[PDB]
């Protein structure tokens, strides 16, 4: 059993990625996870599973290229051998998780398509009819960091995205992000017609749905046009909302 | 996990490759967390603040500032390093980040939200003389043991 934590199906920082893996691997001593992209680059790491077969390894870096990356989780079956032990370059019956890593080093060296690696990995280890080893498959698009503002509206019921807000009542702002929920944060800025900031709030928590909401009060606000700015050390999104004494309902 | 294997008395080195170990012991190896504490959250431009943090396995540490690009080195002054005591803690006196000379400080002069991180002496001029004199990129800064935290600078009003 395995799982991969994706903020939106993607990993934002290409230079330094991070994924969380957890699951149940009963009866095994170690679990290997492999990442391969469309070009054919491979990254591997072994995970020491605890006594009760509940492995949880956190903050796994990915050193691959931008694009689409498919992930596999390897687990030696009953034979405690990779499949049948028939590695193209490894010895017979001594094919362990560490032994298969040596075979992986040959895959990226040769000019092989990333799709070819999917055929090769499944065929040599799992597709063999005498193999007892099990894998799980998961994919995610490795993209760049991106943050945007989706909807701004008061405590009323609305999801279109834009809504004038009367002063004195709290208004919610909702945006999308691909960053890590805890290791990063989103800082907001609300400024008037001549660069007088009035509000500043930050959030460093959001579920794996990718949606984040920030609460700002409108107690001392003045009617007019106000600028909402959000940054995270990367490209900054700006949106403008109108402020009115009272709304129409 | 790292294991140690002992063998029976009188066994030769070459002949001990295959025979099973009489006993064993295992230990785990990780990397220590070198983090900063005081330069976090808010900073008034032109103000002075101390460098507070901890470093489990470190001898010399350097402070870098990043904003949409390279990690420009911050010239703290003497030897560009801070020693660590036995309690795995390192500290520095009150230093004005923007006041000090260097291009690293110039990023923090302008108002905005930035990032600041510390790194151990594993850089060592990314290979060369025993001195921290570079502007390590994202890959170089992340490869070694390090940690960064979000910082933003606010305007100063008397």
């Amino acid at each position: 059993t395995g799982q991969f934590t994706t903020i939106n199906g993607q990993v934002a920082p290409v230079e330094t990625g991070t994924v969380d893996i957890n699951g149940t691997a009963s009866g095994a001593n170690s679990v290997l996870v492999i990442f391969v992209d469309e070009r054919g680059n491979v990254n591997y790491q072994e995970v020491s599973v605890d006594s009760d077969g509940t492995y949880d390894e956190d903050d796994i870096t990915v050193g691959l290229t931008q694009g689409r990356v498919t992930a596999h989780i390897l687990s030696v079956g009953r034979d405690s051998a990779i499949g049948d032990g028939s590695l193209p370059s490894g010895p017979s019956n001594g094919a362990t998780l560490n032994d298969l890593t040596g075979y992986l080093d040959t895959l990226d060296q040769n000019n092989n398509n990333g799709e070819q690696i999917n055929e090769l990995i499944a065929s040599e280890t799992v597709d063999e009819t005498a193999s007892d080893d099990l894998i799980v498959t998961e994919t995610f698009r490795l993209a760049e960091s991106s943050t945007s503002i989706d909807s701004i509206y008061p405590d009323a019921a609305e999801a279109a995205g834009i809504n004038p807000v009367a002063t004195g009542e709290t208004m919610v702002i909702a945006g999308s992000t691909n960053l890590k929920p805890d290791d990063n944060t989103i800082s907001i800025e609300v400024t008037n017609e001549d660069g007088t900031s009035v509000a500043l709030e930050d959030t460093d928590e959001w579920n794996n749905d990718g949606q984040w909401m920030v609460e700002i009060d409108t107690t001392d606000f003045e009617t007019g046009t106000f600028t909402v700015e959000a940054d995270d050390g990367d490209n900054t999104d700006t949106v403008n909302v109108e402020v009115v004494s009272e709304r129409e309902d | 996990e790292v294991d140690l294997e002992v063998y029976d008395a009188g066994v030769s080195a070459t002949a001990a490759v295959g025979q099973d170990a009489t006993n064993d012991i295992t230990l785990t190896i990780e990397e220590g967390g070198t983090t900063l504490s005081s330069p976090t959250g808010q900073y008034v431009v032109g103000s002075e603040v101390d460098i507070n943090g901890t470093a489990t396995s470190s001898d010399s540490v350097a402070i870098y500032v990043r904003d949409d690009g390279d990690w420009q080195l911050l010239e703290i002054g003497g030897d560009n390093e801070i020693s660590v005591d036995s309690d795995d803690t390192f500290e520095e006196e009150d230093i004005a980040l923007s006041g000090l000379s260097g291009d690293g400080s110039s990023i923090l002069s302008l108002t905005g939200t930035y990032r600041i991180g510390v790194i151990d002496a594993s850089d060592a001029d990314v290979g060369g003389d025993g001195s921290v004199d570079d502007s390590l990129t994202t890959s170089e800064f992340t490869s070694g043991v390090s940690s960064s935290n979000s910082i933003r600078v606010t305007d100063q009003a008397l």
